[PDB]
Order: structure tokens, then C-alpha cells, then sequence
């Protein structure tokens, strides 16, 4: 299997934007889904991930911003509060073990949206 | 005040006399009373008392031959085998000293 | 919180050539990790983890191991197109980091 | 905050401690009866009997003209009469006639209607209600008559001047016999005792009495005749109510004294100085006499304890005096007029035995509860020794139960920076059994090297042990770690919860009494200071004002 | 009980003298007795109790003291008109062995 993704457009600073990353095939419970971004001229990122039957937890930078949650047939980060310089492409990952192990580098996942702010 | 006495006849041995009285002039209920006789060529014999809690004592001459009991307003006295030789005359007390005897009488 | 570390990136091997690179753990992790590998225009692939448990479809030259509090890459005498672009990560540390990486590396071609 | 991840070990050396076995109870006046017997200031004045002589010579002038009479003058001369023939008006009630004067060497006589100078009888006249009792000699001209009058007064207490029921004052003491220094202000030579000689009270005439002395003092127009007494006649203390079942107390700097009919409680300044009278000297008949009887209608049941009748002085002033008993086998005072002194200290004593004797017990109940809840602290120790030590000594501790005694160590602490669990329960050789306690991993202070090892209850872990059970089928539980828990649904950490809002269960008996509150109190009062003033029939402030307004027209012009 | 002990019948000297009138028990007695005097033909009358005092009404020509079992009476003076026999009563209360109130005997004066 694998995933296909939606939500990329331009959009001046000030706006809260969303995604949505569209499932296919596999069984909504037994994985854990992920979300790395990389604009061109660094590497890979922060976000760490979702839990399988509830709330989650992610990394030190926008804590406060993102309410990431989950429903029964997609999985979507929100994005309330954004700052400009950040204009990459994210990608919805998906691990196997514990926090991407057995998906070290990772198993299956979609080729990921650009999203840029820029007047 | 004072209290009086009521009896006398000199009746047969046969008899079982009584000897009653007591009057007035103050509250009976919280003092003392006692009896007393006198016989003609002799002087005096102590006989009972009672006191305010309610109890009674006997001399110690004379342990079965009297009875003292109080009636609340007036005292009386019993003899029971009255013979020809011990009854001369008796007394009123109103304490154990401090006279308020009064008149006493014969028998 | 650990902190990754790693070695200059700059490397100028050729076909024949080979690589020497390796990443650092300050706190010991007791080493269970694995490595990045994608092609630019490309999602990552995935490759071996753990240091000893190939994946499907990994390629017989990408061969390295280690242990204590880090594992090294060592793959010799590359093809030409192949040249990718690589980086580690923690594993076993999932939490109250700011930080799941620390940098980034690149072979490239003479 | 509570107490951070830790450490324990060291079985060999601690401190020692040992559990109590012989508790005893620390728990936290004595009283003798008597007959007191109190007395008040007097206030009343001293009063006797009183009679006196006096005889009037009239001077009314009749005028005999030609249009109308002129009945003009009335003259009063009243007249004493000498000593030597006073007592004829006592003795039979005879009087005398004539008027004998002379006036600076002259010498006058004035008969009455060519009168003798023997003597004439008299008769009681009408007088008033309750009155006072007075007779009478007869039933410009000249006519005359004598008089008696039989009265009452009364005199002050530092006896300076008495005053009878008219107004004749006379600056004098009503103990005075010539040879005795008390006050005294008459100028000379009118005094006489004549010893022993008799007043018969007109009921009868021939009838002696013992006839005790008399004075006969004359200003020069009446004459006071009154008996004279020692002066051990006015005792300046005066009764009031005896009391029969009191109760003493000694305590600290004073003793009270306790009643229980009159609800009332004395209270003395000295301690056990027992006071003497000086001139209290009349009022020791009175008190050596009936305190017996009080003694006396309850002698089967107590004894003497020895014949000293003591006296004190309380703070108000009021004497006491009392004596003791025990169990049997077979100048002036100047009191201060008040009530609600000698009975406010009932409301404040007989309240403080009441509620000390309640707060005597539940010292006692709470003691005998507590050796019991020692024995249930005793076999909890047999089981798990590490979590009972900790609440009753106040941090987290450790001990390992070593034979009879426990084993107080100190633990390490850990640092709070990076904590870690397992994401399985599994144990990782096969498909056996499982522990049960989500083991983790960790590292020391300030030199990381990490180790891995269980977590226990109440975030505290030991190393190097494991402990296991038999896997089954699906049957979820909890754990709890550091303010948050979270779930495992058969092995792997399928939600965290992080709200540490689950209902408890709420354990408290709430002993939810009260305060007391503070009422403040009003000022009534029965008897106005205006309405006592018009309490009295007579307008003394009416009359006087009134009486010269009318009589400044004297000068007419 | 105990009996009283009464001894001296003794008899009067002229008007203006002294008497003594002692007499004693055979116990412990304690706090104090009375003695009263009668003339021949009416009521008791009583004069000192407790071995101590006078009461109000009988002058202070008698007097009393002693303490324990002998016990003094003295009278002075003499008047002829207080001439009869004379007592003594104990006032003691109940105790062990029975009562401690009673009589003792008689003893009379004769005036000259």
C-alpha cells in the first residue's frame, strides 16, 4: 500500500492552515502514522508522532501550536499559530516498532506536498 | 414557739399506749428532737433521738422498748409492755440542748 | 536531553571509492538506531535497521555495524548514479527533546 | 511536589528502632464541707423612746371698743419646769398649777383663775393614726396649761446630734454620763441622774418595776427624758440568709467558697490569715450561739475538726465566718452596694467543672483508643515493611526487616532529567509469560552511565530482580508513574490519559462542628434615674422656691 | 456505755462563798458537755454548753473550763435564791459501741 496527501497552497502569513493525510487500504488501528518536513538547503525535522488510541505527543519547538488528533478514517496536523521562513514539504510517515524502529528509515509513506509562504 | 404534750390516764398494763405531740412554730424538717423522763426519787434517763436525715438511734438501756417515728408535721411515741414501776413522767425535746422543752406531762 | 553529533560532511570519493562516516551519542542509547538514505527527487528508501536486521530489498554492499554508543557506515567501491545523501537518528530515547536528529551528510561523485 | 524518583539498598547498617509494648496513659482539687455564715454592712439608724415636759403661759389680747373687736395678739410662752416636782407627773399623773417666774430679781405670779398651789389631774386627748401619744391639763387674759408628749427618735452612727420625730435638735451624744469622753457640746450644769427611782406607763399607778436610771435634760423650754444604756447597743453588722451545704476550694492565690441554694460564690483575699474583730465585739454571742444547732442535725454523719470559729474578709466586704468538718465512719466596713458580683462567678465557675470534667474524659478515650491502633501497625510490617515506615516518619525511607527490629537506611536520589519505559511487557526470549511491572531504564547523576532495571509502586524502583505471571488471555490494567498514568491493553502503551481527574473515592469522615458566635448584649434597666426622683409624695424642691416669693412684698413701698 | 461519775454531794457555806461541784467521766470524750439546773417541780433549764460558755439570760456569776474526762464547774457568790440539785449530759453522737448521751446521777446543795 501507501498514502496519498492534500492540503498544499500558497497563503499569506497570518492564516491557520490543515492537511489531511488520505489513508488507503491498511488498518486504521495497528500503526503509527509520522510527519518530517525538509525545505531544500537542510535536512530532515522534528515533528515526532501520534499515538494509537488517543492523544499524542511531539517535540519541544511549538508546543502549544499543533493539535494533532485522529479520527477512525484520516489522521491530520493542525497548523493554528505559523511564522514565514518556514516553507517546506511534509510527509505522513508511518513507523513500525517503537517510535519509528523497524521504520528506521521509514516503511511506507507518500511523496509529500510543498507548502510555501512567500509574498 | 413552743410544743406541747397530750396524755397521761395512768391505764392498765394491758394497754398498748401511745404518746403524741408536736405543734408548731417552725419548719420540723430540719432539726432535731428528743425524749426524755423523770422519775420521782431518782433524777433523769436519756431515751432516743432522731435526726434530719431521717434516721433513728436507741439508748442504751432500753433496746426494744420504744419506738420513735416522725409523721412530717408532728412526732409521737410507742411503749410497748408498759409494767407498774417505770412510767413516771416524760418530756419534749426540740435539739439536744438549748431549752425548748416546755411543760411536759404525766402519765 | 542527548544530543546528536556527527563528523564533516565533506567527502570527494570517486567510482571505487568508498565512505567513512559515523555519528555520536553523548548519553549512552546502548546503540539501537538505524540510517537515512533517499534520492533527491525521491522519497527515502527503506534500508537495514538495527545493525544486524537487513530489510527487503537492501542491497548487499550497504553493510555496516558497531556497538557501545555508536555504529559506523563503511560501504566500499560504489557505483556511479548511486551517491546518496545520509543521516542517523536515536531510537530508544523517544522523549523531552528538542531535537530528533542532529545534521546531515552527502557521497558524491569525481 | 511531592517526593522524586529514588533509590534504596544498604540490608547490612542503618539505625535501629524498636516498637513500644508497655504505652501508659498520661493523663492530665481537693475539697472540704462546712457551715459558712455571712454578714452585710448595717445601715439602719439606732433608734429608743422619748418623752417630754413643757408648759404654756397665753397672752391673747381681747379688746373691748365700740365698732368691732380687735382680736389681735397670740402670744406662746412656753415654760420648763423645775426638777424637784417632775416626778408627780409620773407617778400618779398629778399636775401642777401655777406658774412660778422671776426675771432679774423681780417676781412675777400668775394664777389661774385665783388657782392653787396644789397640784390637778389630766386626761389623754385625741391624737392621730398611728401618731404620737400625748396629754393634756386642761378641759390681754390669761390662762395657762401643762403638757406631756410621749414620742420616738433616732440618731446617725458616729453620734454627733440626734434628732427626735418634731425637729428639737440637741448637739449631744445619747451616751454621755459625766466621765467619759464622747462628743459633747451642751454648755454646762444641765444634767442629773437620779438613781433608780420609777416611771409607771399610766395603765396602772401603783405597780414598782426595777425602774433602771434616766436623764433630764432641759434646754430651758423642754424637757427630754429618755433612759440611758452602755454602749453595747448598736452592733454595726446586721444578719442575712445562712447557708447549710457549701463547699471550699483552695487553690493558687485565694479560695473560693461554693454555695448551692442561693447559686452564690464568695471569693476572699488572703490566704489562710484568718482576720480578728476589734470592735465587732457584740456580734460573737450571736455566732457562738447557732452554729451549733447547724452542727447539730447532722451529727451521724460528720465531727468536729477543731473549736476555732475563723473569720475573713471578702473583696466587696462582707465577713464570713465558717468551720469545718471532715467525713465520719460508724471603724466599719464600708460595703459596696451592688448584687451581680457575688453571682456572676456561679455562671463562671459552676461552667468551668462541667465542661473540664467532659475534657477529662476523651483524654482518656483517645489514649485507650491509640494503644489499639499501635498493634495494627505492628503486622503490617510482616508484609511489606518499605511503605508503612515511610508515612509514619514523614519522608521516603527505606528498611529491609531484619529479625525483631527495622532497618532505617537513606536512599539516593535520581536525576529528573530523562526517564524512559518499556513499550512491551513481553519478555523477549519466546512466547511464555510476561512480567508484570513495566521495567525501565535509567541513569545517575552527573556521570551517565545508564542502567535499566523495574518500576515498583509509588515511583520508586529497585534493580536487579524481576518478578512474572502466567500470560492469559486479554484483560487490560493500569500503572502509575509520575503525575500522570497511563494504559497498557494487553502490551503495549495503547493510550496515556494524563488527567489526573478520575473520581476518587474519598475517604474523610468530615468532623464538621461549628464555631461560636459572638452575640453582643443590649442595656435595659427596671428603674429610670428621672422616675426615682419623683418617687417621693412631698416636692422638697417645690415648697422652699415657692415660699419666699410671697414673702418679699414685707417691703411694701 | 460508760457511766458518769458524780461524786461530791456537797452542801452550801453562808451567802458570798465558793462551791465545787467537779466531776468526771471514765472515756474519751471529746468536744464538749452541758449542765443544766432544776428547781423541784418544773422544766429543765441549762446553763453552759460545751464546757466553754455562758449563754444569753443567766448571768456571769458561773464559770466552766477542763478538757478531756475531768471537768470543773465553779460557782461564786451565792445568791440564796439559785440553791437546787445540779447535772451533767454528754453530747457526743453515735459511734462504735452505741450511744454517748445520757444522764449522770444527782447532785443537790443546801443553802445555810
Amino acid at each position: 500500500q501507501s498514502v496519498k496527501e492534500s492540503g498544499g497552497r500558497l497563503v499569506t502569513p497570518g492564516t491557520p492552515l490543515t492537511l489531511t493525510c488520505t489513508v488507503s487500504g491498511f488498518s486504521l488501528s495497528s500503526y503509527e502514522m509520522g510527519w518530517v518536513r525538509q525545505a531544500p538547503g537542510e535536512g530532515l525535522e522534528w515533528i515526532g508522532t501520534i499515538s494509537t488510541g488517543g492523544s499524542s505527543y511531539y517535540a519541544s519547538w511549538a508546543k502549544g501550536r499543533f493539535t494533532i488528533s485522529r479520527t477512525s478514517t484520516t489522521v491530520d496536523l493542525k497548523m493554528t499559530s505559523l511564522t514565514t521562513a518556514d516553507t517546506a514539504t511534509y510527509f505522513c510517515a508511518r513507523g513500525y516498532g517503537g517510535y519509528g524502529i523497524g521504520a528506521g528509515y521509514f516503511n511506507i509513506w507518500g511523496p509529500g506536498t510543498l507548502v510555501t509562504v512567500s509574498s | 414557739q413552743s410544743v406541747k404534750e397530750s396524755g397521761g390516764r395512768l391505764v392498765t398494763p394491758g394497754t398498748p399506749l401511745t404518746l403524741t405531740c408536736t405543734v408548731s412554730g417552725f419548719s420540723l424538717s430540719s432539726y432535731a428532737m428528743s425524749w426524755v423522763r423523770q422519775a420521782p426519787g431518782k433524777g433523769l434517763e436519756y431515751i432516743g433521738v432522731i435526726y434530719a436525715s431521717g434516721s433513728t438511734y436507741y439508748a442504751s438501756w432500753a433496746k426494744g422498748r420504744f419506738t420513735i417515728s416522725r409523721t412530717a408535721t408532728t412526732v409521737d411515741l410507742k411503749i410497748t409492755s408498759p409494767t407498774t414501776e417505770d412510767t413516771a413522767t416524760y418530756f419534749c425535746g426540740r435539739g439536744v440542748s438549748t431549752n425548748m422543752w416546755g411543760p411536759g406531762t404525766l402519765v | 536531553a542527548l544530543v546528536m553529533t556527527q563528523t564533516p560532511s565533506s567527502v570527494s570519493e570517486p567510482v571505487g571509492g568508498t565512505v567513512t562516516i559515523k555519528c555520536q551519542a553523548s548519553q549512552s542509547i546502548s546503540s539501537y538506531l538505524a540510517w537515512y538514505q533517499r534520492k533527491p527527487g525521491q522519497r527515502p528508501k527503506l534500508l537495514i535497521y538495527g545493525t544486524s536486521t537487513l530489510a527487503s530489498g537492501v542491497p548487499s554492499r550497504f553493510i555496516g555495524s558497531g556497538s557501545g554508543t555508536d555504529y559506523t557506515l563503511t560501504i566500499s567501491d560504489l557505483e556511479c548514479d548511486d551517491a546518496a545523501t545520509y543521516y542517523c537518528q536515536q531510537g530508544f530515547s523517544t522523549s523531552n527533546v528538542y531535537n530528533s536528529f542532529g545534521g546531515g551528510t552527502k557521497v558524491d561523485i569525481k | 511536589t511531592s517526593f522524586p524518583f529514588r533509590v534504596c539498598e544498604l540490608s547490612s547498617h542503618g539505625d535501629l528502632f524498636r516498637f513500644s509494648s508497655d504505652i501508659q496513659c498520661p493523663s492530665f482539687e481537693n475539697h472540704t464541707e462546712g457551715l459558712l455564715m455571712v454578714f452585710k454592712d448595717n445601715i439602719i439608724p439606732y433608734s429608743f423612746k422619748v418623752r417630754s415636759y413643757t408648759k404654756i403661759v397665753t397672752n391673747i389680747l381681747i379688746y373691748n371698743g365700740h365698732r368691732a373687736d380687735s382680736v389681735t395678739n397670740r402670744h406662746e410662752e412656753k415654760f420648763s419646769v423645775e426638777s424637784y416636782e417632775t416626778d408627780q407627773m409620773d407617778t400618779i399623773y398629778q399636775c401642777y398649777n401655777a406658774v412660778k417666774m422671776t426675771k432679774d430679781g423681780l417676781t412675777r405670779v400668775y394664777v389661774d383663775r385665783d388657782g392653787v398651789n396644789i397640784t390637778v389631774n389630766l386626761k389623754p386627748t385625741g391624737g392621730l393614726a398611728n401618731g404620737v401619744r400625748r396629754y393634756a391639763s386642761q378641759t390681754t387674759r390669761t390662762t395657762v396649761n401643762c403638757l406631756i408628749t410621749d414620742m420616738m427618735a433616732k440618731s446617725n452612727s458616729p453620734f454627733d446630734f440626734f434628732v427626735t420625730t418634731t425637729g428639737q435638735t440637741v448637739e449631744m451624744s445619747p451616751f454621755y454620763d459625766g466621765k467619759n469622753t464622747e462628743t459633747f457640746h451642751e454648755r454646762a450644769d444641765s444634767f442629773h441622774v437620779r438613781t433608780n427611782y420609777k416611771i409607771v406607763d399610766y395603765d396602772n399607778r401603783g405597780t414598782n418595776p426595777q425602774g433602771e436610771r434616766r436623764a433630764f435634760l432641759d434646754k430651758g423650754t423642754y424637757t427630754l427624758s429618755w433612759k440611758l444604756e452602755n454602749r453595747t447597743a448598736y452592733c454595726p453588722l446586721q444578719h442575712w440568709q445562712t447557708f447549710d451545704s457549701t463547699i471550699a476550694t483552695e487553690t493558687g492565690k485565694s479560695i473560693h467558697f461554693v454555695t448551692d441554694e442561693g447559686t452564690s460564690s464568695f471569693v476572699t483575699n488572703t490566704t489562710v490569715g484568718i482576720e480578728l474583730p476589734d470592735a465587732f465585739k457584740c456580734i460573737e454571742e450571736q455566732v457562738n450561739k447557732t452554729m451549733h444547732e447547724k452542727y447539730e442535725a447532722v451529727q451521724d454523719r460528720y465531727t468536729k475538726g477543731q473549736e476555732a470559729i475563723t473569720y475573713f474578709i471578702t473583696s466587696g466586704g462582707l465577713l464570713l465566718a465558717w468551720l469545718p468538718l471532715t467525713p465520719r465512719s460508724l471603724k466599719s466596713l464600708g460595703t459596696l452596694n451592688n448584687p451581680a458580683t457575688v453571682q456572676i462567678q456561679f455562671a463562671y465557675d459552676s461552667l468551668r467543672r462541667q465542661i473540664n470534667r467532659m475534657l477529662g474524659d476523651l483524654a482518656r478515650a483517645w489514649c485507650l483508643e491509640q494503644k489499639r491502633q499501635n498493634m495494627v501497625l505492628r503486622e503490617l510490617t510482616k508484609i511489606n515493611p518499605t511503605t508503612v515506615m515511610s508515612s509514619i516518619y514523614g519522608k521516603a525511607v527505606a528498611a529491609k526487616r531484619l529479625g525483631d527490629v527495622i532497618s532505617v537506611s537513606q536512599c539516593v536520589p535520581v536525576n529528573q532529567a530523562t526517564v524512559t519505559l518499556r513499550k512491551s511487557m513481553r519478555v523477549p526470549g519466546s512466547e511464555t509469560m510476561c512480567y508484570s511491572r513495566p521495567l525501565v531504564s535509567f541513569s545517575f547523576i552527573n556521570d551517565t552511565k545508564t542502567y535499566e532495571g523495574q518500576l515498583g509502586t509509588d515511583n520508586e524502583i529497585f534493580l536487579t530482580k524481576k518478578m512474572t505471571e502466567v500470560c492469559q488471555a486479554t484483560s487490560q490494567y493500569y500503572f502509575q508513574s509520575g503525575n500522570e498514568i497511563h494504559v497498557y491493553n494487553d502490551y503495549h502503551h495503547f493510550k496515556t490519559i494524563e488527567l489526573d481527574g478520575i473520581a476518587t473515592l474519598q475517604t474523610f469522615i468530615s468532623l464538621n462542628t461549628s464555631l461560636i458566635e459572638n452575640i453582643d448584649f443590649a442595656s435595659l434597666e427596671l428603674y429610670s434615674r428621672d422616675e426615682q426622683r419623683a418617687s417621693n409624695v412631698f416636692d422638697l424642691e417645690g415648697i422652699f422656691r415657692e415660699y419666699n416669693f410671697q414673702a418679699q412684698n414685707i417691703a411694701g413701698l | 456505755d460508760l457511766v458518769m461519775t458524780q461524786t461530791p454531794s456537797s452542801v452550801s457555806a453562808a451567802v458570798g462563798g465558793t462551791v465545787t461541784i467537779k466531776c468526771q467521766a471514765s472515756q474519751s470524750l471529746g468536744g464538749g458537755l452541758a449542765w443544766y439546773q432544776q428547781k423541784p417541780g418544773q422544766r429543765p433549764k441549762l446553763l453552759i454548753y460545751s464546757a466553754s460558755t455562758l449563754e444569753s439570760g443567766v448571768p456571769s456569776r458561773f464559770r466552766g473550763s477542763g478538757s478531756g474526762t475531768e471537768f470543773t464547774l465553779t460557782i461564786s457568790d451565792l445568791e440564796c435564791a439559785d440553791a437546787a440539785t445540779y447535772y451533767c449530759q454528754s453530747a457526743y453522737g453515735p459511734t462504735s459501741n452505741g450511744l454517748f448521751n445520757a444522764f449522770g446521777g444527782g447532785t443537790k446543795v443546801v443553802i445555810k
